[PDB]
């Protein structure tokens, strides 16, 4: 199947200026392809934004403006209001009935809390390995705007099996956090001289090691 | 709110500019219509005006060889260029069938086309899924204009639409659309479509929520004040309909061939009600000048139409005599091959329903001045025909009393002797001539195909009945002493171009055996 | 005036049948598109199926291709969602959308409604210890926590040397492993100057099963 | 070295089982043909003779609805499930142009495709690449067999194979090509090829290295002894042909329509020398059973032909007067139709040269045994015909003299005004008919087209002239008593399927208008 | 584009069965695709096998046999003989004029007894570095037959890039070896802990590993 | 007797336009179809371009569309092959190949040509030593070489001491590094025992720049 690729998370200043684009895997996003913006507050049911690419929907703002840059499809947020920290999600119509959406862009306004992230790695347990199960804990704490991305390593090699992540969370100091798990075995814990929790925040990428 | 609102209709593909009677281009200094000259004057509104918008209503897909040739795609990568803003689908866009639309067209067409009242079942719906539209919500300045597509209900008996498309009728499957643009804060709603002057005007009356009404398919002119040209005037522009909730709605049309660009500034209120509508359509004549940066693209293209001239199109596998000596004088086959390619053509691709069931056609010899050898190869292409039409006139068709049609077949050997080439070879007539009889009382027998009758028969021509006849412009136009036909002619509309018309029965036909079997006899 | 509401709400274990509705009210039902839209908590928005204006054409996601079946009821302003063979990446929230005829759109969406699939039994954690590492700390102090593993009716109480503990603490949101039990960790910052002097036991408490646990933690 | 050859040729695609005269199976128990019979006699023979190849040299294409429908996809799916070693390619495999050929066989085909003298240019030439061969080395036991393809020059006039196909002159083309087979050692080289009997014995005459032939087009029935059909010979099987270089070469065909499975022993030495050459051609009577894993995969197909059978094929804009009290009395519209679509059908699709130029039809009322009433949305589909035709015969081309033809119109009206359906429907015919005289007396002018008077026209009827006619093969073999035709004829041909001819007549002109025209008179 | 993929390299007993498969990357091999086979003696002009993909050509022995199995066109070398140790190119014509060869698959036969390979790995040196450059350098000595698989690893990750590897020449010993340069930048010999050379010689792995 | 000659591309500088020949004899040259294949040296065989007999048609391989030009004269039973825009990665032999029509064979074979397209300059080779670090040869001797780097004769000796040394020493074939500039290693196997005793200095001769560069090689 052919994946509708948008930003995983963005931040803005109140009053700024900020452009979410939807690209697609293989080929180029036209007006053909009848291009949609959805603003969704975490948990609640999506409310419209804009259709055909371009056009506004009934009583929508006139600060959101959509387009198309090159090869992806755009929303265009001339100037932001603390009103718009939500998910926004993009989709196209390629025809037949086929309709396919984005992974979801969440946006951040607040007004500078910024902080990067507290990164706690844990290997599996003195007692774990013994019940034959084999779990890696890595932990985040203390970061805004709250939205992170967990790779996990051994050596330079990724790993894309039995990995676990918690969405963030608003702590009790109103800063984010959320743990990731990694479920092993215990020969692929020997196997490999080192796991590694990559941690990446605003750019910002944090690391930590871990082997017997 | 003023919208400024150019509306073409009926182009039928006269990608290059015409003459007067929307033939082949003549005089290059008096020469009219033209895609290169549409795009001057409409540059010319957008660089002006603030509110414009730039629709077509359909047949934009037969008539000239640009669509034999091109068969679609070339409307698009021109419509593209002019930038259109929406259009409907018309009695002629299913010519080619479905695949001869949504390929060339629907697929290529980088701006939506609509038509609400077509919906298709099995699996053409999957494959067809959102090409065509229902209606389009499309913005100009800080507002927002509805536009609602519709197609004539006739378009399964004028076209091959296939057997999956439905055509619901027009006034039905408008109102729950037009309901949904209210529905979605869209005060501002224009019809677009492609049903006849006549269904335009019911759906004014009949429709709630509709602002304006742009049609097209009758060939039907509208002016206010002094036409600029042979079209005859048939309402003022725009054409205000009193509506049943009271509202004045204003119906408009340019004639056809790509020669008038419709112009109409209509001012609304805050609610999306019509308040002012004035203008009249803009003729393009020679004083608008042809854009140079089209007129090229336009060139870059004609190279593909030179190749298909020198193409095999079919075979005959008979001499095709053209000779004056021949279809001068007597029953020649060449005209009887023409004549039932004219009827043809006419029968696939109808222009309305008034004319679907049209059995009758003249041709003077005085049209056909070459005939086509065989002992080649059997081997017929483009430039062959040119030979015998080369005028580039268009095949039209006339309504007319039989008093009338009697007088013009008297005209054709009243003043026999030489060459005079006023002679009629005919198609669907049975007619026989006595010499010895004083000129213009020598139509010993006429004999007429009458359709409008169950089995179609040869029955005897009444000169009180009304007959529907296809006849080259050259007649309709009181050619070789016919001013006869000119007057006393109770309808006509300009066809397709007469070469064309050939080429494509030969295409179709891929082997022809014209032969003279006696239409024409004497005593 | 318009809105959507759905019906399902409830959970089920795999395999079975489930059928869903969608009550609509405020506008010509007749008219409009009809779709289904899953969001699996807390990932992103996936397409299901719908179901156009006039009957004939109704279309499906390949990742449910012909494991589900739509059905609109006009006589009864109603949209239904037949689900056979459900699994856990079903396991999603379930909202009905409207479409205008336009770029058949997506305007009015509704409330949604849950859809938990899983075997679903009333776990007791498995509790371990967490190895600790001075790799986070550096003024002289060290992070150690106690994990609680695969574990089923939320919540889980997590105290400290009997609850007489409560500064540096950082108990943390459970996962939902894709077996569908839950999973957590919580860590606390000490100093290394109290590995001698002070003992550390992390205790759980899961009334739920009434499993109640008490694990210390060593280096 | 001895070789058994199974071939075939113009099977006219029959798939399924017919009767003697290539028609509709009727009885059970009598009937022959079919690709399920022949699958048996030919797996008989694999698991006989050691070293067997299955050719066929083309016409499979033309025929029954099955090709109608399926247009080439089920000739593919079965030559491969026969599991042929080579083909030719023929007159009829371009009717559906190149990509009706090269979409549905030249792709889904699993076996070689041969012709030598075809040379394709421009982009076709790129597209088409070796999916049609020139020559094929087909290893068969420890031995290679060269075979070499031919093809018609006169297929252009037969077909509609595009201007990009060139046909270079058979032996021209095949001497410089068989050449090389004996470059890479190979002594054994077959000729394989639809050029008609004639060219045929010209390819063994004038061409060095070639050893046997195997040709069609010509339908020729060649038999060593006594016919067990109705087949008439023309020669023995293997027909024997002096060389110039002075070597015997083999000349075989058989009968058209999948009737006879080629059959012929040939005996070779070490270095490709033809020394023995005996056998006869295998009639496929119902005393071979059909083969069931066949018979089932034939009606699995069977289903879409039936689904094809309700979908409209075109429109009448003209009630279809098919009426017994019509039809077998006056000059009906139906009959003037079909004898339309009989000819036009044949001067595409004309199976030799020698029936390019048929412009003459007859066709008695009591073959059309019902109408067709349009205002229906002017459907007309497949099952509407089988109730007009329901005898499942075909049109078979006759050549007959003036005197032969004058006898059969007089018994059109011999004991008239009961006419169990004697009465014929003409076309490319000027009758008039006085009641008044006696019985066999009663043709008082018969106008005729001429085949190649330059020009056609209607020119009276001789006597001594002999005439080339399409008609039903219900009077070719003397139906509603004509024993005046089975007897005088000249010769027989059977052509395609009653039905399927129409069905397509209607589908490629898609609106019929047809009238009744006075090709029939009275006083 | 479209690969022809054939076996790398087949060894063989004298008097033995082989068959070399040929494979397309996107869709299988029927005969409408005319397989055909070559003999190449390396650096000489490659004599005709197998056309059609049964078809023998003129004078070529009957122990060579051209097939199809399954998704592949193949050739069957039954009854290997001393003549046979050649390079064999498969190759299949998708119309249009577009033909494609295969990779070639080396055959060797029987000389001496299977040597696996004897590989030294030396780092980028004390002065090259100085020059901006920085080149690992891989030999292989000792092994029969002459067909070896070069795998560079930058600590458990993949690198094609800069990889240049000799064609295998039979030594002064008639057992063949080869050698395989890996061109770096300083900073990337640096930035990862250690580079490995992975030779692979009849399924046996040699890896040799240096950090700075 | 039937045969196949090539014309011969000799050298040349990136750009520079060349035409091929290949004369052919012994048949109806006239009736077969003509291809050109190419194979880089130590590469596969890779398909160029094709004349078929007919005329019309010609075809080449995406990898030198509209490059290249391929050109049959039957009047003078040759083959041509017009190769304008030249690069490296034409640098290969050139062979043109015979087609039967029939199954879609490629005959017979010419001997072929070579096509060397570089930056032809003639530049004396840098050399570094290689560290002797005992993890290469078993507990009692260790391996330690010299890199000779970039250089463009095909040819450069290389001895141990004065070439006072051929006892452990193993020269290893040169690469065509993708710059078309040659670069090879040369290793000597000796004893642990010598590593801080004795003084191993491998020594470089390309007389073709007559650059004669003297580096010893130490453990660090
Ligand atoms: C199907 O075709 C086969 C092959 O022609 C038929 O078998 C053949 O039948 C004919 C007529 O019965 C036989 O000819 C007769 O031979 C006898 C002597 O055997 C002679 O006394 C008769 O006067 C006549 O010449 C022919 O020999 C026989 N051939 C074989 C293979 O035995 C078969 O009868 C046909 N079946 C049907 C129902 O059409
Ligand atoms: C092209 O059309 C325009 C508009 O009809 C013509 O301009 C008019 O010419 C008439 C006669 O001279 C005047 O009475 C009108 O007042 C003019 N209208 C305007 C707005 O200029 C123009 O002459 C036509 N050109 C040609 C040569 O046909």
């Amino acid at each position: 199947q052919t994946v509708v690729t948008q930003e995983p998370s963005f931040s803005v200043s109140p009053g700024g200026t900020v452009t979410l684009t939807c690209g697609l895997s293989s080929g180029s996003v036209s007006t053909s392809y009848y291009p949609n913006w959805y603003q969704q507050t975490p948990g609640q049911a999506p409310r419209t934004l804009i259709y055909s690419t371009n056009t506004r929907s009934s009583g929508v703002p006139d600060r959101f403006s959509g387009s198309i840059l090159g090869n992806k499809a755009a929303l265009t947020i001339t100037g932001a209001q603390a009103d718009d920290e939500s998910d926004y999600y993009c989709v196209l119509f390629m025809g037949s009935g086929i309709w396919v959406f984005g992974g979801g862009t969440k946006l951040t306004v607040l007004g500078q809390p910024k902080a990067a992230p507290s990164v706690t790695l844990f290997p599996p347990s003195s007692e774990e390995l013994q019940a034959n199960k084999a779990t890696l804990v890595c932990l985040i704490s203390d970061f805004y705007p709250g939205a992170v991305t967990v790779a996990w390593k051994a050596d330079s090699s990724p790993v894309k099996a039995g990995v676990e992540t918690t969405t963030p969370s608003k702590q009790s100091n109103n800063k984010y956090a959320a743990s990731s798990y990694l479920s092993l075995t215990p020969e692929q814990w020997k196997s490999h001289r080192s796991y590694s929790c990559q941690v990446t925040h605003e750019g910002s990428t944090v690391e930590k090691t871990v082997a017997p | 709110w003023e919208l400024t609102i150019l509306h073409t209709n009926d182009v039928h593909s006269r990608l290059e500019q015409t003459s007067e009677d929307s033939s082949k281009c003549v005089n290059a200094s008096r020469c009219m219509g033209g895609v290169a000259r549409l795009f001057t004057k409409v540059q010319q509104i957008r660089r002006a005006e603030p509110n414009v918008l730039l629709l077509d209503a359909g047949d934009q897909y037969q008539g000239t060889i640009w669509f034999t040739v091109y068969k679609g795609a070339e409307v698009a990568h021109f419509m593209n260029a002019l930038r259109y803003d929406a259009m409907a689908l018309g009695n002629h866009e299913f010519d080619n069938g479905v695949e001869g639309l949504i390929e060339p067209l629907l697929k290529e067409a980088k701006f939506p086309i609509l038509s609400a009242n077509i919906k298709a079942k099995g699996p053409l719906a999957s494959q067809i899924s959102g090409l065509y539209l229902p209606y389009k919500v499309l913005p100009v300045g800080d507002e927002v204009v509805g536009i609602v597509g519709y197609t004539s209900k006739e378009t399964p008996f004028l076209s091959n639409p296939g057997t999956n498309l439905v055509f619901e009728d027009e006034i039905t499957a408008l109102q729950p659309e037009v309901d949904k643009l209210k529905t979605l804060n869209v005060n501002k709603i224009i019809a677009l479509g492609h049903s006849g002057f006549e269904m335009d005007k019911l759906i004014a009356q009949k429709v709630r929520g509709v602002d304006v009404v742009v049609g097209g398919h009758s060939n039907t002119f509208l002016y206010t004040g002094n036409p600029p040209s042979k079209e005859v005037p048939a309402g003022k522009y725009p054409f205000i309909v009193t509506s049943d909730d009271g509202r004045k709605v204003p119906v408009v049309q340019a004639y056809a061939f790509g020669k008038y660009l419709g112009y109409l500034k209509i001012e609304f209120d805050e609610r999306g009600n019509v308040i002012s509508s004035h203008g009249n359509p803009i003729l393009l004549n020679s004083s608008i000048p042809e854009d140079p940066s089209i007129k090229a693209d336009i060139n870059k293209w004609r190279i593909k139409l030179d190749n298909y001239s020198t193409q095999e199109l079919g075979k005959t596998i008979v001499y095709l005599d053209g000779s004056s000596q021949s279809c001068r004088f007597r029953e020649c086959n060449m005209g009887n091959l023409i004549c039932d390619a004219m009827i043809n053509n006419n029968l696939r691709h109808a222009d309305e329903m008034f004319w679907n069931h049209v059995s009758m056609c003249i041709l003077n010899g005085g049209g056909i001045r070459s005939p086509i050898d065989e002992r080649n190869n059997g081997t017929i292409t483009w430039e062959n025909l040119a030979a015998v039409l080369p005028f580039g006139g268009t095949f039209d068709l006339v309504q007319l009393k039989g008093s009338t049609l009697k007088k013009a077949f008297e005209h054709s050997v009243h003043r026999y002797g030489q060459s005079t080439g006023e002679f009629l070879q005919v198609g669907g007539i049975h007619v026989v001539y006595d010499l010895s009889r004083k000129p213009g009382d020598r139509v010993v027998k006429l004999d007429v195909l009458c359709t409008k009758c169950r089995v179609p028969s040869y029955d005897p021509l009444k000169m009180d009945e009304v007959y529907k006849v296809i006849l080259p412009n050259f007649l309709a136009n009181g050619g070789d002493g016919f001013q006869m036909i000119k007057d006393e002619l109770l309808r006509h509309d300009s066809g397709d171009q007469d070469i064309n018309v050939v080429s494509t029965y030969i295409s179709k036909m891929k082997v022809i055996y014209p032969a003279v079997e006696g239409r024409i006899k004497f005593s | 005036q318009v809105q959507l509401v759905e019906s399902g709400g409830g959970v089920v274990q795999p395999g079975r049948s489930l059928r869903l509705s969608c009550a609509a009210s405020g506008f010509t039902f007749s008219s409009y598109g009809m779709h289904w839209v899953r969001q699996a908590p807390g990932k992103g928005l996936e397409w299901v199926a719908v179901f156009w204006y006039d009957g004939s054409n109704k279309y499906y996601a390949d990742s449910v291709k012909g494991r589900f079946t739509i059905s609109r009821d006009n006589s009864k302003n109603t949209l239904y969602l037949q689900m056979n063979s459900l699994s856990a990446e079903d396991t999603a929230v379930y909202y009905c959308a409207r479409a205008p005829n336009w770029d058949d759109a997506f305007d009015i969406w509704g409330q949604g409604t849950m859809v938990t699939v899983s075997s679903a039994s009333t776990k007791g954690p498995s509790v371990f210890p967490l190895a600790p590492s001075s790799k986070s700390t550096s003024g002289g102090t060290a992070a150690l926590g106690c994990l609680v593993k695969d574990y089923f009716p939320e919540p889980v109480t997590v105290s400290w040397n009997s609850g007489a503990l409560t500064s540096g603490v950082h108990t943390f949101p459970a996962v939902l492993q894709s077996s569908g039990l839950y999973s957590l960790s919580s860590v606390v910052t000490v100093p290394s100057s109290s590995l001698g002097t002070q003992t550390y036991i992390c205790n759980v408490n899961h009334k739920p099963s009434n499993t109640k646990v008490d694990k210390k933690v060593e280096p």
